[PDB]
């Protein structure tokens, strides 16, 4: 996915500080990342449905 | 049930502070340096904590005894409890590097790291004044004793002091606040003094007794914060102490603050003078960063003052009554925290220089130019340039301010931000154009530091195209409340 | 008889943070004032226990002495610490 | 009269912030420790006169008399007589509470106490013990031994 | 006195409201002896890693797999427990439709 | 609201009337008759007002006698 | 419409006033039902428990009206109120005044919700004016698990009718449709008259009104008698442009339910003449006389019989009447709650010529005179239309008939209470206001609010049985199961009478 | 007022507590002790006395009066008004304060500053170390005996000292805590120095230990201070453990049971126990002292709270 992708890009420029050059074994971890950016979008997704109910809660509560 | 997330680092502190006592006093280990060996464990025992914490959201509120007579959990101090551990977290993970330089023996400063963090987690979830002040004075006590922990050295035992003055006042001020609403209330839980402060107006409804405390309540937590009205002898404290503790009284325990300062005042206070007091103290706070970044030149003293004009920033929110305002500062919360965590992991990243001036931090355009990069980044995210996450989260909190009406504090942010826009492109300039100051050449970070770099930079970057997340889970937490 | 055993406690932490106002130069004082005005809000909180007749005033008295007792060892601790050897 | 004799804890009060001597600045102290004691025996609360006396008068100016003397600074009531068949005393009516309902704001000044344990020890342990009686410490191969001076 | 009653409550159908000990304990899924058991490796495994440096391999291991039982034990309760009770996924009502 | 010599306190009644009408209470300005006979019963300000006046007539008509 | 304010500036200040309880959101609570349909856990809606029949069951799962009764909606070009069973009459009729519209007939007591009433035979004085369950075009009744169906009295008039009539235990009404009539003026009268010499002139009140309403009080030869007459539209002087002014003769504005509180104002004010019925008092001397007879019975209190004459003789002195809207203007049942339990005699068509209009009158007020253990409070005497096809459109044919509605009420508050429960009980089940000893073969319509053959625990048997002989409740019963295999909706009471 | 008659009769009876330990700390070692001055020394604490009293100042020095010339009579008052809650029988005790346990705990906690200042006011900083000493040993076996009288207090309902005595009807607190009376005594003799536990005293130290300016009255005033905390010190291992003033209830017709003078016998018990065990044993050093008060004594005393608070809850037996 997308995610997939960023962990690639900040596994790189990282060690950038230490000059370490391109990438080495621990950098290929964008299985890792891609799972994040999956779990972003679904806890959006939740999130939504709880923002809506927060605002059904708050109005079932203001009555 | 209900207190296991808090049990657990309870248990876990003690676990290891058993663990480091009986391992460092040991002839047979050779009286070996545990911090280090008890971080690690510590970074994992906040991990196990967000994760126990995190899967009992919905179980956190098990029973009536624990939320009506001592602290009550709700999905507000879930999220930022959750984001309470992974700042505690991430400041940890740049500490590590500073441990292994320093001879640094202290096992129990971070079983104080993880007390701190019980107390903070115990504070975002108090519900009663006696709980909230036994929770900050916890929090707090861990504090005072990591800005003590270089004894050898008296500038950060001196530091100590001044924050231990301004930490007891602070406490003991909120403390005298409490006893006053207690006389008038009769009760010290938030939710029974919603009920008798519920709209009270101390211009419509007369309330004296009340209003007696909470002028203390209020003034207690502003130095806490840091906040100008009551900055005091604050800012001194970071640049005396060494960066990394600094960092950690710089994110951590202001978010606790600014968590708990949403929940004890709009909740169970409703008259005209909360939101007032904040609205003075932003337009201070951020001509008082503003104008001290100019006049600061540590880099250090810099960045707290920079802090303190974002505090600003984050305490329109609050003075804005619009729950899109109080979210707007939730937005800030986390931006300012992960640049904050950025911005410290930068200098964290010089550790070889010893305590210098910004000219001299320039000169990393020839060396190390990926880090000059991305300290531009860091110094723009404060600054508020529409590209970085910053911005969004400031342009949220002016949206809303103008919404809420607030055009005056609305104008001098912007006016605020112009004016440290104008250091960080003269900054910027010093990095890469001009003031080298002899070519300086720097050294390598863990790769802890340069992923806490690597995963903010990105994401302050990337926030522009995908800014969706971030605001919805901040207007839920307001909702809550 | 309510605001006489209240306002002296009220003037008793205003000499508290009156001391500690005028005496930030030498810090056993503050640390004097310090404990002074976290009397003056725990007698007031023994008062208005009294005056109100309930008892969460005197617990929460009792928790404000046993950590002003932790302050105050931590407080001195500190300023000991502070005049290195 | 003893009732208005609180202006003897008031004066006393007023003299700790006011002293450049520091001795009679812990006197006024303990002096006013004594008459908020005395205060507190008026109001009938007898468990906290006692311990404002010990944990102030025995405990805590026993610490700043140590920072003195060492580190100088240089007719119609209607009594019900009902509850009163079984009068409380104030322990009791303080036990019924802090260890069964209020319970974690008595666990939670544990922690605090536990605190000042940990932050008594880490401060003032002063290079007295295992912070620094491990050993001096010593590696003889990096060592140059009269190689390098 | 005490309840067990809860905010947000049986948004799942409730197997046994309050369970007791050594029952919810008894009702550990072999998804929470996964998780009790993954927590204790992570905690042991971090725990004689962290201690290589400071030569308390042993020892440390032990402790970080003490910080394990406890931390992955109450993670394993709070799971059958949210699912005994009405709080979690709770697709174990068969132990009750068949017991 | 347990009180000094417990026995129930003193103004818990009063809380719990207060607190019985604010179960759904339409607004606090509704039940502030609870809140203030609440208050009353905390610090008898009430009473106090009241004898304030009482000795204040009382006293007037005795200043008014002892100065002719 | 709206909250009371919210302080916190979201809902966690919360204003619902009756059922206080609290009620969960309409699909929310839709999904209570279909989870108790799929537990088989009895669910009632909140019951005030003004009515002495439990609609809803304190046992039973109880379900928060207040969003039901914020929310109302009217529409006057088809002069009908849609709005959820949940909001009280009283509400429901304002709204319906301010769209300038009237009802017909209104329920005793405004307190209760519309709904419940509809639920409980709902009627309102008239001889000539249809009942409050013919007044009702449409209803929604909750599917046993998720969702409502809406229904109409034209589509399913034995559905409706079977519903109404099961007293809420074959369905609950998720919201409910009335027809409005056109805007009319109603006058209160109030006035005690001898109980023999009303009875000679309830003709002429019937002829004269076509609304008759009858208080007894035991001990006493004065009854105080309520009669309330519809004024004609433009009545004495024409409408005019002024739009108070000149119709104030023909419409006033008046106080409704101005006594929600029972104290009240001892000050004299304006016409300041006394009265126990208009307003709650109007002098400190007749507040005095009030809380007396309160204490005492009026068997053994002399000053309440001169104080009837006395009050009726102020209204004299007062306005000599009161005229005000039809919503505005109607009678409501005290706050506080009093047992009632009687059965109501059917004036019916081909019983008319058998048993005169004087002689139903007459034979009832004499049983209430006769009747072994007084009852203290005022027994009120009502007359209803039946359930007319042409009134609300239905495909059921209902012959036209009138009914008359007797109930005895006595002080459920008393010192040793429930000692007077048992006995007045007892008198009803026995003595010669009996629902089953001498009323079975009457087949006199027991009220639906009111308890049936009290006490319940002496005979079962009657609710069972008895009533489904009186009347063709059989089908009802039927219907009962069939409308709710899982009987969620389940009321103990409702079970009795509907197996 | 009758605090004559309490501090009158312990001030007879500490003056004869020196003789009685100099007696009976002789007998011990084969030799009788004061026995001239008196038919049998009875008078020695008199002649004892009369001699302090006619002594000569070394020096006048009556300028420093407020200092050091009222500490004495500050930890000797509190010495002796530790003595008011303390029943001698049933309705004995002076003030039956229903707090008496948590009071006697506050004096010892002023003793404390009794002992700090005395000792400042010596300029002396051998004594005044010697002093400081003195004062965290007293505090040090003050949470053990803090802890012990927890116990006590626990089988008991009450702080009420004649409550403490009349919990014992049945059986002493001697008889079931036995090992709690051993560390009570234990400690109750390190908490004053008068013990195996006297460094600080130990012969020579504790002379120049307490003041530099004698003058005969400030060592008599000390010493009769330390005999009177003895005394109280030991009207305390007797109202809690032992049965304040109970007899062993077996009802004799010999006996007509006074409840003082069982309360007396008691105390005189433990006094002779003071001397015996003072006799007998070694001192320990102030630095096996304070590592015995919290790494032997503490560890003790928490077991006990724990195990008579358990064995108590179990059983329902509070
Ligand atoms: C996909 C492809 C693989 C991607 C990477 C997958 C993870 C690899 C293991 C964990 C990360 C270790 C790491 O980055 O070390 C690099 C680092 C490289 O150093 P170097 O250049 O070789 O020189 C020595 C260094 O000086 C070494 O530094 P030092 O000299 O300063 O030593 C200090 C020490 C001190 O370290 C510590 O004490 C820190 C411990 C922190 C907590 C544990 C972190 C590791 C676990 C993360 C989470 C695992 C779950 C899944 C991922 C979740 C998200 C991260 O540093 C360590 O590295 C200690 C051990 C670190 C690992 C601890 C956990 C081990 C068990 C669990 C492994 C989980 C693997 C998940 C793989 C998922 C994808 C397949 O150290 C190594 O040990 C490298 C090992 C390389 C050889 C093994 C190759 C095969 C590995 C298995 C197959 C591929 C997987
Ligand atoms: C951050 C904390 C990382 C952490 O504690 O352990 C990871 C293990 O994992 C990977 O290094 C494996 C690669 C991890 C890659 C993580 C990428 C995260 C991307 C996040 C999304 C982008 C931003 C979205 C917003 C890093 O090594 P580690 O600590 O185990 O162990 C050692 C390691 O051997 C060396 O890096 C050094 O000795 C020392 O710095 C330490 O890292």
């Amino acid at each position: 996915m997308v995610g997939a992708l960023l962990g690639l890009g900040t596994q790189m420029y990282s060690n950038a500080l230490r000059k370490l050059p391109y990438m080495r074994h621990p950098w290929e971890h964008v299985v890792g990342m891609g799972l994040g950016a999956v779990f972003a979008n679904q806890l959006v997704k939740w999130d939504v449905k709880l923002k809506e109910d927060l605002d059904v809660m708050l109005a079932k509560a203001r009555a | 049930l209900a207190v296991f997330p808090e049990i657990f680092i309870i248990n876990a502190t003690f676990i290891l502070l058993i663990h480091g006592v009986v391992f460092s006093t040991s002839k047979k280990y050779d009286y070996p340096p545990l911090a280090s060996n008890v971080g690690w464990l510590g970074l994992l025992s906040v991990l196990i904590t967000l994760l126990l914490l995190a899967a009992g959201a919905p179980l956190l509120t098990i029973a009536h005894l624990f939320w009506n007579n001592l602290f009550r959990r709700d999905n507000f101090t879930y999220f930022c409890q959750i984001f309470l551990l992974l700042s505690t977290a991430g400041t940890i993970s740049m500490c590590f590097d500073f441990f292994d330089q320093e001879r640094f023996d202290a096992f129990e400063f971070i079983v104080l790291i993880l007390l701190s963090t019980c107390g903070m987690l115990f504070m975002i979830s108090a519900y009663d004044l006696i709980a909230m002040y036994l929770a900050i004075e916890l929090q707090s006590l861990c504090f005072y004793v990591i800005a003590a922990s270089k004894r050898k050295s008296e500038f950060s035992t001196e530091a100590g002091l001044k924050y231990l003055i301004l930490g007891a006042f602070s406490s003991g001020i909120l403390l005298f606040g409490c006893s006053m609403i207690y006389g008038s209330t009769g009760a010290t839980h938030f939710d029974q003094l919603a009920k008798i402060l519920t709209g009270y107006e101390i211009t419509g409804a007369r309330s004296s007794g009340i209003f007696m405390g909470i002028l203390f309540i209020a003034v207690g937590f502003l130095f806490k914060i840091t906040a100008v009205p009551f900055h005091m002898w604050a800012p001194d404290i970071y640049e005396g102490s060494p960066t990394p503790v600094t960092a950690f009284l710089s994110i951590a325990p202001k978010i606790s603050i600014f968590a708990n300062i949403l929940r004890v005042f709009i909740y169970g206070s409703y008259g005209a003078t909360l939101q007032q007091i904040f609205f003075f103290c932003s337009i201070a706070s951020m001509i008082l960063g503003a104008l001290a970044a100019m006049a600061q030149t540590k880099v250090k003293r810099l960045l707290a003052y920079s802090s303190i004009g974002h505090v600003g920033y984050i305490c329109i929110g609050f003075s804005c009554g619009t729950i899109e305002g109080i979210q707007s500062l939730l937005i800030g919360i986390f931006i300012y925290a992960l640049m904050t965590m950025d911005a410290f992991a930068i200098v964290l990243a010089l550790r070889q220089t010893r305590v210098k001036y910004i000219a001299d931090l320039g000169a990393l355009a020839k060396t190390n130019p990926i880090l000059a990069i991305t300290f531009s980044i860091t110094m723009f995210s404060y600054a508020g340039i529409p590209p970085l996450a910053g911005f969004c989260s400031k342009f949220y909190l002016f949206f809303a301010a103008l919404g809420c009406g607030a055009y005056f504090l609305a104008l001098v942010g912007v006016v605020t931000s112009v004016i440290g826009c104008f250091y960080y492109i003269r900054l910027v300039k010093r990095m890469f154009f001009d003031t080298p100051r002899t070519w300086i050449l720097y050294e390598p970070m863990d790769r802890n530091k340069s992923l806490l770099l690597a995963m903010t930079s990105f994401f302050i970057t990337l926030f522009l195209l995908y800014p969706s997340p971030l605001f919805s889970v901040t207007h839920q937490m307001a909702l809550s409340l | 008889d309510l605001i006489k055993y209240f306002t002296f406690s009220m003037i008793i932490f205003i000499l508290g943070i009156w001391g500690i106002l005028l005496n930030r130069r030498n810090i056993l004082i503050m640390l004097m004032s310090i404990e002074l005005m976290l009397l003056a809000v725990n007698s007031n909180f023994l008062v208005f226990s009294v005056s109100l007749d309930d008892m969460m005033g005197q617990v929460f008295a009792l928790l404000v002495l046993t950590v002003a007792a932790a302050e105050s060892a931590i407080g001195l601790a500190i300023f000991v610490i502070t005049f290195r050897v | 009269i003893l009732s208005v004799l609180s202006s003897l804890a008031l004066v006393s009060g007023l003299m700790v912030v006011r002293a450049k001597n520091p001795v009679h600045s812990v006197l006024f102290f303990i002096l006013v420790f004594c008459d908020t004691s005395g205060l507190l025996l008026l109001l009938g609360l007898d468990f906290f006169a006692m311990i404002f006396l010990v944990v102030y008068i025995g405990a805590i100016a026993v610490l700043f008399l140590f920072v003195v003397m060492m580190f100088h600074i240089q007719s119609l009531r209607y009594t019900v007589y009902a509850g009163k068949v079984r009068s409380w005393t104030n322990l009791e009516t303080l036990g019924n509470l802090l260890y069964t309902y209020y319970f974690v704001w008595f666990l939670v000044p544990s922690l605090i106490l536990l605190v000042a344990m940990i932050g008594a020890i880490v401060l003032t342990m002063h290079r007295t013990t295992k912070v620094k009686r491990q050993d001096v410490f010593r590696r003889n191969a990096i060592d140059f031994r009269r190689t390098i001076m | 006195n005490t309840d067990i009653t809860a905010l947000e409550k049986a948004q799942y159908p409730v197997v046994d409201r309050n369970p007791a000990f050594t029952k919810v304990v008894g009702n550990f899924s072999t998804l929470d002896y996964l998780r009790f058991s993954t927590i204790t490796g992570i905690s042991v495994t971090v725990g004689y890693l962290s201690g290589i440096k400071p030569g308390i391999k042993g020892p440390s291991m032990v402790t970080g797999g003490l910080i394990g039982l406890m931390g992955g034990f109450m993670y394993a309760y709070q799971n059958s427990a949210g699912r005994l009770m009405g709080f979690f996924p709770n697709d174990g009502e068969v132990a009750s439709y068949q017991k | 609201g347990w009180g000094i010599t417990g026995n129930k306190g003193r103004c818990y009644d009063f809380w719990m009337d207060f607190s019985e009408c604010m179960s759904h209470c339409r607004e606090p300005k509704d039940c502030t008759l609870l809140r203030e006979d609440y208050l009353e019963c905390l610090h008898h300000s009430k009473e106090f007002q009241r004898r304030n006046r009482i000795y204040k007539e009382e006293q007037r008509k005795l200043r008014a006698a002892s100065r002719k | 419409e709206d909250l009371h304010t919210v302080s916190n500036w979201s809902g966690t200040h919360e204003v619902q006033t009756r059922n206080f309880n609290q009620p969960e959101n309409l699909a929310d609570l839709e999904a209570l039902v279909k989870e108790s349909h799929e537990k088989k856990l009895r669910i009632r809606p909140v019951g005030s428990g003004l009515s002495p029949n439990g609609i809803g069951l304190s046992r039973s799962g109880m379900v928060n009206l207040a969003l039901m009764d914020k929310v109302l909606e009217v529409d006057k070009e088809k002069k009908r109120v849609t709005v959820q069973a949940g909001i009280r009459v009283q509400q429901l009729v304002d709204a319906i005044k301010d769209y300038g519209l009237t009802l017909q007939n209104f329920a005793s007591i405004r307190e209760q919700q519309i709904g419940g009433i509809i639920q409980v035979g709902a009627h309102g004085t008239g001889a000539r004016l249809p009942p409050i369950d013919e007044q009702v075009i449409s209803m929604k009744l909750v599917t046993p698990a998720k969702g409502t169906i809406e229904l109409s009295r034209e589509k399913d008039p034995e559905l409706f009718h079977l519903a109404r009539c099961g007293l809420g235990g074959l369905g609950v009404v998720a919201e409910v449709t009335l027809q409005c009539v056109a805007r009319h003026e109603l006058v209160e009268h109030t006035y005690v008259s001898n109980l023999q010499e009303i009875k000679k002139n309830h003709k002429k009140l019937l002829s004269a009104n076509k609304h008759v309403k009858y208080l007894y009080i035991p001990y006493t030869d004065t009854v105080v008698v309520v009669t309330c007459n519809p004024v004609s539209k433009w009545s004495g002087p024409p409408k005019d442009k002024p739009k108070y002014t000149t119709d104030e003769a023909v419409q006033h504005v008046r106080d409704l339910y101005r006594e929600s509180i029972v104290k009240y104002r001892v000050q004299d004010s304006g016409k300041k003449s006394p009265d126990s019925s208009e307003p709650d008092i109007q002098e400190l001397s007749f507040t005095e006389l009030r809380d007396k007879l309160l204490a005492l019975d009026p068997l053994n209190d002399v000053h309440v019989a001169k104080v009837n004459q006395a009050e009726a003789e102020f209204w004299k002195k007062s306005e000599g009447y009161r005229v005000g809207w039809s919503d505005e203007i109607l009678g409501f049942d005290c706050g506080g709650q009093q047992w009632v339990s009687e059965s109501c005699f059917p004036a019916g068509t081909l019983a008319n010529p058998s048993m005169k209009d004087l002689e139903y009158i007459e034979e009832l007020k004499k049983l209430i005179e006769k009747e072994a253990i007084p009852a203290p409070a005022p027994i009120e005497q009502r007359w209803t239309a039946r359930s007319k096809s042409p009134i609300s459109p239905a495909f059921s044919t209902s012959e036209d008939d009138i009914f008359s509605w007797v109930g005895i009420i006595m002080y459920l508050p008393t010192a040793d209470p429930r000692q007077r429960k048992d006995i007045t009980d007892e008198f009803f089940h026995y003595r010669h206001l009996t629902q089953k000893q001498l009323w079975d073969q009457f087949s006199a319509y027991e009220h639906w609010a009111k308890i049936e053959i009290p006490k319940d625990k002496e005979e079962l048997e009657a609710l069972q049985a008895r009533i489904r002989k009186r009347f063709p409740v059989d089908a009802y019963n039927k219907a009962r199961r069939e409308l709710d295999p899982n009987r969620i909706l389940s009321n103990n009471m409702v079970e009795k009478l509907f197996p | 007022a009758e605090i004559l008659g309490i501090i009158l009769p312990l001030l007879l009876g500490v003056a004869f507590l020196v003789l009685a330990e100099r007696k009976v700390m002789a007998f011990v070692q084969r030799r009788k002790g004061p026995d001239v001055v008196g038919s049998f020394g009875l008078l020695q604490p008199l002649a004892d006395g009369l001699k302090l009293i006619l002594k000569e100042p070394i020096s006048p020095s009556s300028a420093n009066f407020f200092l050091f010339r009222m500490a004495p009579v500050a930890t000797f008052m509190l010495s002796l008004v530790a003595w008011a809650v303390v029943p001698f029988d049933y309705g004995m005790v002076l003030s039956d304060l229903n707090i008496g346990l948590l009071y006697l705990f506050a004096i010892s906690s002023l003793g404390v500053y009794g002992i700090i200042i005395a000792g400042w006011s010596s300029n002396s900083k051998y004594a005044f170390l010697g002093a400081l000493r003195s004062a965290a040993q007293m505090v040090s076996y003050e949470v053990s005996i803090g802890l012990i009288l927890i116990t006590v207090l626990i089988c008991v309902g009450s702080c009420n000292l004649s409550e403490i005595v009349m919990a014992q009807k049945q059986i002493w607190f001697g008889i079931p805590l036995f090992p709690v009376l051993v560390m009570f005594f234990i400690s109750c003799l390190a908490e004053t120095n008068r013990a195996p536990f006297d460094l600080p005293e130990a012969e020579a130290e504790l002379v120049a230990g307490y003041n530099v300016e004698y003058s005969s009255m400030g060592f008599a005033l000390f010493f009769l201070g330390e005999y009177a905390n003895m005394i109280l010190m030991s009207g305390l291992c007797t109202l809690f453990f032992l049965g304040g003033w109970l007899p062993i209830l077996d009802l004799p017709i010999f006996k007509k049971i006074p409840g003082s003078i069982w309360f007396s016998i008691k105390v005189l018990f433990f006094l002779f126990l003071y001397i015996w065990v003072r006799a007998a044993f070694p001192r320990y050093r102030y630095d096996q002292l304070m590592g015995l008060g919290w790494k032997v004594f503490l560890p003790l005393s928490l077991a006990w709270v724990v195990s008579v608070s358990g064995l108590l809850v179990t059983f329902q037996w509070l």
